[PDB]
């Protein structure tokens, strides 16, 4: 339930292929960007960023959850199907 | 217009009427820390962790369930709201088993983590431990619940969000259990979502069982397409393979649940 | 002692339970007793209406009762595993249910304890052999200045010495219901020895009643 | 008035506390009550809220709240809802048996009550939560009822006064907890005793969902006699804010154990003398007395010796009237046992809803019996009373308090017998 | 006028099904009950 890891923008790249290294079965890549994160204040700063390197990008609205009415006493409705049967 | 006044560590936040102090904390960015409560849950109230003071109340309120009146105070990180927290951790675990090198939510554990964050650092439990016996509800949902720790997510879930009320407390005391009562599968579409709410290692993926650890797992963000509601997923994957499908939170699809085909 | 339910030969879905006519009457007496809407108040007093006709809850009973009044099983579940009145499995045709918290303790309930359990030949917690009584501690009672004290069945049996529950016990085993209250000589709960109050005649209708009423 | 005590017969108000005269409807007249009922009732809720909050009655469960003042919440305008007075008989705490001597002797003084506080709250009916271990009390209150129905004193038109009022007798099923306000409200419902969070208070969303008064046995037996006789009569008995007679029940160590009424503010000595018979083995031989049920703390002997029996008296000595239940112990008790048992006592009532009172009562009960045994160590004690601290104040009722007072009142003036126990058994070992 | 007897006597003859049977018999005294307007709250 913790949201301090949905704070900041993350910039990432397409995932490329991984294969079993023959020897070992290791998980081998050719991607030299495969595991590069950035972090940005905001959606402009990383999309200021992704433009100056020359990368094509898409940028995703951040998804904040909405404000939800909670009222404990609607557990014991007198006559409405929010009354709970158990606690 | 309606808008009231309150102010959070004396910072001035105007609310709805009806606003909980945990709702109003949350306007200034700050997460009270909880285990009962869950937003699209009804209110608990019983875990007591998110206990809080009010500047002038001698009282420490749930600030859960608590709505917060005009020119309160929030004093979320005082003396006595460290005190609640670190008391009330302190009695979570007392009883918890040692089992965090064997549970699978090690690393993703809410119980772990606010440990860390509001807890404190050692203990002063000194007699043996309550230990439960485990109750067999389907082939999804593995259940060790001698980690739970009564908090109700899954029962509030069951009843509300999938409709089936199979899932309760019996006993009393110290010695009430979560379950059944009668040997019954909980199969639901929607039943593996007790898995994502269950603050603790109690109830598990049994297909994830033992396979990943957290901070190992790339997170894909993609789209469901086992049926054309379209739900919004995170794909876990290590080393080239998937592991396992989660929600991706939604609000006008989705919410945060998936189905258990879509799981 | 166990919260959790398995289904064995004696206790199943299937084990036969129903309320007999007459209980059906009496079913129907306590759920008008609440609001049009909110039947499952009377869950509580059915399921002990349910106890009253067969002794104990089997499964099947409980099953029973969440019918009638069309509440999910698991809910009369919880209940029946939370309140101690309930049998949910078979005791003996005399409860024996001892008092044994503080001021019962204080005043030699102990002692209580022991007679009955040589007297029966059992431990605490066991049914006879006969399937006549069984014996088990339980918290206060609301009858402490009666102390020591035990409740067989329905009745209680009051300032009770050793000799006393053992004679309650064989009038019991004989089929004679022995008479409840206190042991010693009094009634009820006024002071040994003598009344300290309550020794003049009462008022009668409108005295010390105040002007205008 | 400065000396409490010797009250008058004429001035009891439970006149058959003893079942020594006809407890049934016939009896009950005779002695008084059901007298002018259709004038109170016609007199209004704000007259008859008005006496009650004049005779300065407080709440005789065990918080002891001020009468008038909650029953006062629910004179509103109807929002269309039914009104409710649910009286609690569910009569639990350990040393507590006075509301079993009304139930079953002065059945008609609560029949009556229920109408006439019902009346003063706008109710339609009046719920008696009777504990289910209570068979015949529950059976002769249910006699009483319909004795009270037959004459036409409650139901249509009760007493003649056009007001509808009925009365429903709901028995437990063994548990402590339902005698908590909330608890009791969510077992008449038919759920498990689990107390409500605080808001919605019962008098906005109580029983069903409805506007709520829980009110105890002895509270509500009182207050038709406080109306016929005037809220000024009943505050010239005991100290100023602490109005009134008083049920006692007085257990343990004394050489007549007995129940017995008496004015409020009573020196705690001169109430075991008078009417207990003294302490076993004379006064000089009393260890220490829990005045007011399990949940409050123990005094000792030296604090016994002037203690009046009220609510800000006791409040002073570290303790609470409580339900005015007095177990004594004498200087042969175990007093570390009779404690634990207690917090045993605790361990299997908690409904086990909130962590600190589920987990802490349990641990606090594990503790204590190392005490007893004297299998720890000193600086456990010190532990141990920051636990109950820990519980008390941070529980969703005030079980979790009622669990944490009894460990700090052992504490607080029995330490050395505690310490001197752990000292032993260091020796034997 | 006498003090000497104890005349709460009659529940020495209650039985299994007193109280229940008086619940039944106080029956045709009630008034009506209110409704919360729906079968249940499942409704
Ligand atoms: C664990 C617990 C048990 C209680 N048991 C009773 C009881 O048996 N009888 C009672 O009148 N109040 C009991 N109370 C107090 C009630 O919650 C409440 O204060 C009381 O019924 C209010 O009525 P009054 O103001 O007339 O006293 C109990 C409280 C707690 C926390
Ligand atoms: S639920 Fe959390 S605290 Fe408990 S064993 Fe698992 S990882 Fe550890
Ligand atoms: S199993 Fe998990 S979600 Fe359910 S009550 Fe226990 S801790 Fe809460
Ligand atoms: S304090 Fe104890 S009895 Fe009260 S709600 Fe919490 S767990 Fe239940
Ligand atoms: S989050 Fe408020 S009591 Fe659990
Ligand atoms: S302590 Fe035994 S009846 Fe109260
Ligand atoms: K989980």
């Amino acid at each position: 339930s913790g949201v301090n890891n949905t704070k900041k923008w993350k910039m990432e790249f397409d995932t490329r292929e991984r294969w079993e290294n023959p020897l070992m079965g290791w998980a081998s890549t050719a991607d030299p960007l495969s595991n590069l994160v950035l972090t940005f204040s905001t959606k402009e700063d990383a999309v200021a960023f992704a433009e100056k390197n020359g990368w094509s990008y898409d940028v995703e609205e951040r998804k904040v959850p909405k404000p939800k009415s909670k009222s404990y006493g609607a557990n014991f409705s007198w006559n409405k199907r929010t009354r709970v049967s158990t606690k | 217009s309606n808008l009231i006044e309150v102010f959070v560590d004396g910072q001035s936040v105007m609310v709805e009427p009806g606003t909980t102090v945990l709702q109003a904390c949350e306007k200034v960015g700050m997460q009270i820390p909880r285990f009962c409560y869950h937003e699209r849950l009804s209110v608990a109230g019983n875990c007591r962790m998110c206990l809080v003071e009010i500047e002038k109340a001698p009282k420490v309120v749930a600030a859960c369930a608590m709505p917060v009146m005009k020119g309160w105070n929030i004093l979320t990180n005082s003396e006595k709201t460290k005190k609640a927290r670190e008391g009330v951790m302190e009695f979570l675990l007392a009883n918890h088993p040692l089992d965090c090198p064997i549970c699978d939510q090690g690393g993703e554990c809410d119980l772990q983590d606010q440990s860390m964050m509001f807890g404190s650092d050692r203990s002063r439990f000194l007699e043996g431990k309550r230990a439960v016996e485990d109750k067999n509800i389907g082939p999804l949902v593995k259940t060790i619940m001698t980690r739970c720790i009564q908090c109700t997510r899954c029962i509030r879930f069951a009843s509300e969000i999938a409709g089936v009320d199979d899932l309760g407390t019996t006993g009393r005391g110290n010695d009430m259990q979560v379950g059944t009562y009668i040997e019954k599968m909980f199969m639901s579409e929607l039943s593996g979502n007790i898995i994502d709410i269950c603050p603790v290692g109690a109830l598990t993926s049994k297909p994830y069982a033992f396979t990943a650890r957290p901070w190992e797992t790339r997170k894909t963000e993609s789209i469901d397409v086992m049926d054309a509601v379209g739900s919004n997923i995170v794909v876990s994957t290590r080393t080239g393979e998937v592991m396992r499908i989660l929600p991706r939170m939604h609000e006008d699809i989705n919410e945060e649940w998936i189905s258990d085909k879509t799981r | 002692a166990l919260f959790v339910h398995r289904d064995t030969p004696e206790n199943n879905p299937e084990t036969p339970f129903d309320f007999t006519p007459e209980n059906y009457k009496r079913i129907e007496a306590i759920v008008k007793n609440y609001p049009e809407g909110h039947k499952a108040a009377a869950v509580l007093p059915v399921l002990d209406l349910a106890q009253r006709q067969n002794g104990w809850l089997p499964i099947s009973a409980m099953n029973k009762v969440a019918e009638i009044l069309q509440v999910p099983p698991m809910r009369v579940y919880e209940v029946a595993t939370f309140y101690t009145m309930y049998n949910r499995k078979p005791v003996g045709k005399y409860h024996i249910q001892v008092c044994t918290t503080t001021p019962c303790m204080l005043r030699n309930s102990d002692s209580i304890l022991e007679a009955i359990q040589k007297k029966l030949g059992i431990k605490v917690g066991e049914t006879t052999p006969d399937k006549l009584f069984t014996l088990i501690e339980v918290e206060c009672l609301g009858a402490c200045v009666n102390a020591p004290m035990v409740q067989i069945n329905d009745n209680y049996y009051e300032d009770l010495t050793p000799k006393d529950i053992e004679e309650i016990i064989d009038e019991l085993k004989a089929g004679k219901i022995p008479k409840p209250g206190p042991r010693s000589g009094r009634f009820s709960c006024e002071p040994a020895g003598g009344l300290t109050s309550l020794t003049e005649p009462p008022k009668g209708p409108g005295f010390g009643v105040q002007a205008g009423l | 008035k400065t000396s409490f005590g010797s009250l008058k017969d004429e001035d009891r108000i439970f006149t058959n506390l003893y079942g020594r005269h006809d407890w049934r409807l016939k009896g009950a007249q005779s002695r008084g009550d059901w007298y002018k009922t259709k004038e109170i009732l016609l007199k209004g809720p704000d007259w008859i809220l008005g006496e009650v909050k004049t005779s300065g009655l407080r709440g005789r469960g065990g918080a002891g709240f001020p009468t008038g003042l909650k029953w006062s919440f629910m004179n509103k305008p109807s929002d269309g809802r039914p009104k409710y007075l649910v009286v609690n008989a569910d009569e639990g705490e350990p040393g507590t048996c006075k509301d079993r001597e009304i139930i079953r002797h002065d059945p008609h003084k609560l029949v009556e009550g229920c109408l006439v506080g019902g009346r003063a709250m706008g109710a339609r009916a009046a719920y008696i939560y009777i504990r289910g271990e209570f068979y015949n009390e529950a059976s002769n209150l249910q006699v009483a009822i319909r004795e009270a129905y037959e004459a036409g004193l409650i139901g249509k038109n009760a007493c003649g006064s056009g007001y509808d009022f009925d009365v429903f007798v709901v028995r437990g099923a063994g548990a402590y907890i339902c005698g908590e306000e909330t608890a009791l409200i969510e077992s008449i419902e038919g759920k498990q005793g689990k107390p409500r969070l605080k808001p919605p208070f019962p008098a906005d969303v109580g029983v069903f969902g409805c506007p709520t008064t829980v009110a105890n046995v002895e509270t509500v037996a009182v207050s038709p006699t406080i109306c016929r006789r005037g809220g000024a009569w009943f505050a010239s008995f005991g100290r100023e804010r602490n109005s009134g007679t008083k049920l006692f029940n007085i257990s343990g160590h004394v050489n007549n154990p007995c129940t017995v009424e008496e004015e409020m503010s009573v020196p705690l000595k001169e109430l075991i003398e008078k009417h207990a018979g003294g302490v076993t083995g004379g006064w000089d031989n009393l260890l220490a007395v829990i005045p007011g049920g399990s949940s409050t703390p123990l005094i000792p002997k030296s604090v016994c010796e002037t203690v009046l029996m009220d609510f800000d008296a006791l409040i002073q000595a570290q303790t609470g009237l409580g339900t005015a239940a007095v177990i004594v112990m004498d200087r042969s008790t175990d007093i570390v046992k009779a404690i634990a048992r207690l917090i045993e006592f605790y361990k299997h009532e908690s409904c086990g809803q909130c962590t600190p009172c589920r987990e802490g009562v349990d641990w606090m009960n594990k503790v204590m019996a190392r005490f007893v045994r004297g299998d720890a160590r000193p600086a456990e004690i010190d532990s141990l009373w920051e636990i109950s601290k820990q519980i008390e104040g941070h529980t969703i009722c005030a079980l979790g308090d009622g669990a944490a007072w009894p460990v700090q009142g052992l504490i607080r003036h029995f330490r050395p017998e505690l310490e001197e126990r752990m000292q032993q058994f260091a020796q034997q070992h | 006028f006498d003090n000497t007897t104890y005349k709460n006597l009659q529940h020495h003859d209650y039985s299994t099904y007193t109280f229940l049977d008086l619940n039944l018999d106080l029956s045709k005294f009630r008034m009506p009950q209110p409704s919360s307007g729906r079968e249940s709250p499942r409704h």
